[PDB]
């Protein structure tokens, strides 16, 4: 509930799923 | 969804797949806001113009699927709904406007790897996040173009699919359609010039756009996948029910009955 947003298996485990990067990359630049 | 990837096992665990009780087919995608809380898109449930209307024990939800056809026995729960509502402006005779559905389930679902809540966005997220250019991801299993031919060619994906689109120009959304978009809605997806491509298809409605915030890392919900006139044509895009919009009504919703 609190801990909305925040997946088991990556955010939890301090891991990345393939693609999130494009979602950063994106607020920055390219 | 069109031109996307499998997903991880775990990348979107508020992901909900709304399923038909007769004939046993999908219906349409979802997500987890709570434990007794999903979200999905009105149309799923109601649209009079191709004859549909889904009632609470016309359907059941599945939560934390990856496969699209198998029984993920133990992995997946599978949960009925105590009520549907639909937003009750909901203008499903003229533009689609307020596109909105809250369904709370009858027990409250357990949370596990595979099944966890979204946030919501609020006043700053949306405002910070809800920007042209920055992209937000897209999940479901619906189809992966528009048409396939019967035999092989591919058509439907085994698992979950996810891509990532930018979120477009409210001028250029307006000028991509006919149809007169509203507050409630915003659109995302690559222009022609930009030389990539993806977008949402058949069964990917109701399914969560999603944003990783840079500020507390957290994923938000922006928008929930409503309409769009075909699949990946150029020059075209779908178009999202804006969440924090209709956020109050959310509220309203769950403040009353849950
Ligand atoms: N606002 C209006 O009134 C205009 S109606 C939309 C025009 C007719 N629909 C369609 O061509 C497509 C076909 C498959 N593409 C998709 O699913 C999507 C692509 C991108 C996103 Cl984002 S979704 N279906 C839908 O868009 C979903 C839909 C829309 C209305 C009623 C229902 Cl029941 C379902
Ligand atoms: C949908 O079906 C229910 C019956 O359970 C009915 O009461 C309702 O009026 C119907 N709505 C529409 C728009 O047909
Ligand atoms: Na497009």
């Amino acid at each position: 509930e609190a801990d909305c947003g925040l997946r088991p298996l990556f955010e939890k485990k301090s891991l990345e799923d393939k693609t999130e990067r494009e979602l950063l990359e994106s607020y920055i630049d390219g | 969804i069109v031109e996307g990837s499998d997903a991880e096992i775990g990348m979107s665990p508020w992901q909900v797949m709304l399923f038909r009780k007769s004939p046993q087919e999908l219906l349409c995608g979802a997500s987890l806001i709570s434990d007794r809380w999903v979200l999905t898109a009105a149309h799923c449930l109601l649209y009079p113009p191709w004859d549909k209307n889904f009632t609470e024990n016309d359907l059941l939800v599945r939560i934390g699927k990856h496969s699209r056809t198998r029984y993920e026995r133990n992995i997946e729960k599978i949960s009925m709904l105590e009520k549907i509502y639909i937003h009750p402006r909901y203008n499903w005779r003229e533009n689609l406007d307020r596109d909105i559905a809250l369904m709370k389930l009858k027990k409250p679902v357990a949370f596990s790897d595979y099944i966890h809540p979204v946030c919501l966005p609020d006043r700053e997220t949306a405002a910070s996040l809800l920007q042209a250019g920055y992209k937000g991801r897209v999940t479901g299993w619906g189809n992966l173009k528009e048409t396939w031919t019967a035999n092989v060619g591919k058509g439907q994906p085994s698992v979950l699919q996810v891509v990532n689109l930018p979120i477009v120009e409210r001028p250029v959304c307006k000028d991509s359609t006919r149809i007169r978009i509203t507050d409630n809605m915003f659109c995302a997806g690559y222009k022609p010039d930009e030389g990539k491509r993806g977008d949402a298809c058949e069964g990917d409605s109701g399914g969560p756009f999603v944003m990783k915030s840079p500020f507390n890392n957290r994923w938000y919900q922006m928008g929930i996948v409503s309409w769009g006139e075909g699949c990946d044509r150029d020059g075209k895009y779908g178009f999202y029910t804006h969440v924090f919009r209709l956020k109050k009504w959310i509220q309203k919703v769950i403040d009353q009955f849950g």
